[PDB]
């Protein structure tokens, strides 16, 4: 998705 | 001698338990709903067929034939032993912060043994003066949102990563229980670890069935289900939809993380692992699709309650599980039975994945040093105690800032790079033709043309597409409305580079230690350890063009 950065186990608003 | 699984069913429940975790619940249904609805399953099922299963099949057959862990399995290509040390260190990094997430679930389970849930009113000592009785996903002044960031995390007392403070004693005590449970379930090998998964790998399925039966009865549940399985075929014209399914497949199967190779090393030699690769890969993906029905039943119920649209309620992990579900639970009749069963399911989901990751370090390292293999109880104490000590940074007042930094850089580009190098060595340097001769040695049937083509051309190309994309689509660290200082990004890249730099380093050490001519030191490092006698006979397979043209 656009505007959401996801890493392994959690996603943050970038 | 080497121990083996007590029963065949023990091996199957261990792989399923490690593969299924919170990522199958709090991430996948949100991605499916946001990307294309029912059309998101086309690129998702495609990457499973051509990339998810060939790598799953490859890793299970690697451990069974060689009977070695991740680090020491590279006796076939001695120049690649640095890849094994890269996956061991990465498995240690994840343990420093994944056990903290489990501690949150245990903290919520201990607060559910009452007739008044803590997250229902605005009259406690952790409440801001502006707490209001209940985009609903961004409001931070609700009873459920004030119990997570001000009652458990204690985030309001930290100003950033430059001042984190002392660990919280309530969260410290919950972390102690998790580590003690982890130690006693791993200190005796697989004779004890194979019985723990009889409960933890099956309990979430029992709860999920009960949650699904009751979920479809609540008012507004049909609206959430209809919006979950809508079809939008014009969303496949965007490149981001295909990248979203590519990263989900690789990170939700966990193939190449060093765990599956350790589990298969205790299997019998004649065991049929081709059947196991297809069965366990499908259960993981079917579980994700089924779980979306239960989640969107609650989301539709919440949207009907607040008289808003389904687009204003949908959330992702750590905001849907700890801030959203407790709010909907607090109105479901009993409101205490539902609270207990929900957080029991989360504990069963995460405990199997923590056990699998820690076994990849004990099995991998005990097979490198023989002294460690002779002291299993003392070595297991060292690994768990170090995890507990180094996880004290993530339970501080500013603990979520440290946890965010570790989550981005421990895995990602580093783990994608190590798996890419592992596939290159097995398929090309070792030889696909040799690999298929070993599978026929145990089972009696050769894999086939489709499997041989996916191991040598398709899987390496798929991995390379995800490595390049990850670097290009990188943004500086942030959390909510907090922007990390610039130096915090340099520290993050140092953690990621620590695992990656190990691969080139071992090549230099291996070359500079062995003696011989310039073209002799090169031949020893590419020949399997059990075939070193033919190096001096001037007949090396890898030195002829016919070897590299095999399909
Ligand atoms: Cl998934
Ligand atoms: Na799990
Ligand atoms: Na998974």
């Amino acid at each position: 998705y656009r505007g959401l950065c996801c890493g392994y186990k959690l996603c943050r608003p970038c | 001698p080497r121990e083996t699984w007590g029963k065949k069913i023990d091996f199957l429940l261990s792989v399923v338990g490690f593969a299924v975790d919170l990522a199958n619940v709090w991430r996948f249904p949100y991605l499916c709903y946001k990307n294309g609805g029912g059309a998101f399953l086309i690129p998702y099922t495609l990457f499973l067929i051509i990339a998810g299963m060939p790598l799953f099949y490859m890793e299970l057959a690697l451990g069974q034939y060689n009977r070695e862990g991740a680090a020491t399995v590279w006796k076939i290509c001695p120049f690649f032993k640095g890849v094994g040390y890269a996956v061991i260190l990465i498995a240690l990094y994840v343990g420093f912060y994944y056990n903290v997430i489990i501690a949150w679930s245990l903290y919520y389970l201990f607060s559910s043994f009452t007739l008044n849930l803590p997250w229902t009113d605005c009259g406690h000592t952790w409440n801001s003066p502006n707490c209001t009785d209940p985009k609903y996903s961004k409001y931070k002044f609700t009873p459920a949102a004030e119990f997570y960031e001000r009652g458990v995390l204690h985030l309001h007392e930290s100003s950033g990563i430059h001042d984190i403070g002392l660990p919280q004693w309530q969260l410290l005590l919950c972390l102690m229980v998790v580590v003690i449970v982890l130690y006693f379930s791993l200190w005796k090998g697989v004779k004890t670890s194979g019985k723990v998964v009889w409960i933890t790998a099956t309990l979430p399925y029992f709860v999920l069935f009960v949650l699904l039966v009751h979920g479809v009865t609540l008012p507004g549940a049909s609206n959430g289900i209809n919006a979950y399985l809508h079809i939008d075929f014009y969303r496949l014209k965007e490149a981001t939809v295909w990248i979203d399914a590519a990263t989900q497949i690789f990170f939700s199967l966990g193939a190449g993380f060093g765990v599956l190779i350790a589990f298969a090393s205790y299997n019998k030699f004649d065991n049929n692992c081709y059947r196991d690769a297809l069965l366990t890969s499908s259960i993981n993906c079917i579980t994700s699709f089924v779980s979306g029905f239960a989640i969107f039943s609650i989301l539709g119920y919440m949207a009907h309650e607040h008289k808003v649209n389904i687009e204003d309620v949908a959330t992702e992990g750590a905001g849907l599980v700890f801030i959203l579900y407790p709010e909907a639970i607090s109105t479901l009749s009993g409101s205490t039975f539902w609270a207990v069963v929900f957080f029991v399911m989360l504990l069963a989901l995460g405990l199997d994945s923590s056990m699998g990751g820690m076994e990849a370090v004990i099995t991998g390292l005990a097979d490198d040093f023989q002294v460690l293999k002779r002291h299993r109880k003392l070595f297991t104490f060292g690994v768990t105690f170090s995890t507990f000590l180094l996880a004290l940074f993530c339970i501080t007042k500013g603990g979520i800032y440290v946890l965010t930094l570790l989550d981005t850089f421990a895995a990602g580009t580093s783990i994608l790079f190590a798996v890419l190098m592992e596939a290159i060595g097995v398929s090309w340097f070792y030889g696909v033709d040799r690999f298929s001769n070993d599978i026929q040695q145990m089972m009696g049937f050769r894999p086939g043309l489709y499997w041989r083509l996916c191991w040598k051309f398709v899987s390496p190309a798929f991995l390379l597409f995800v490595v390049v994309v990850s670097i290009i689509n990188f943004k500086p660290l942030t959390y909510d409305d907090y922007i990390f200082p610039p130096w915090a990004n340099w520290v993050g890249w140092g953690i990621a580079l620590s695992s990656m730099v190990l691969v080139p380093i071992y090549v230099i050490y291996k070359f500079l230690s062995t003696q011989g001519s310039l073209w002799e030191r090169l031949a020893y490092g590419i020949t399997p350890e059990n075939e070193h006698h033919l190096v001096a006979q001037r007949d090396i397979r890898q030195f002829q063009l016919q070897h590299w043209l095999a399909i």
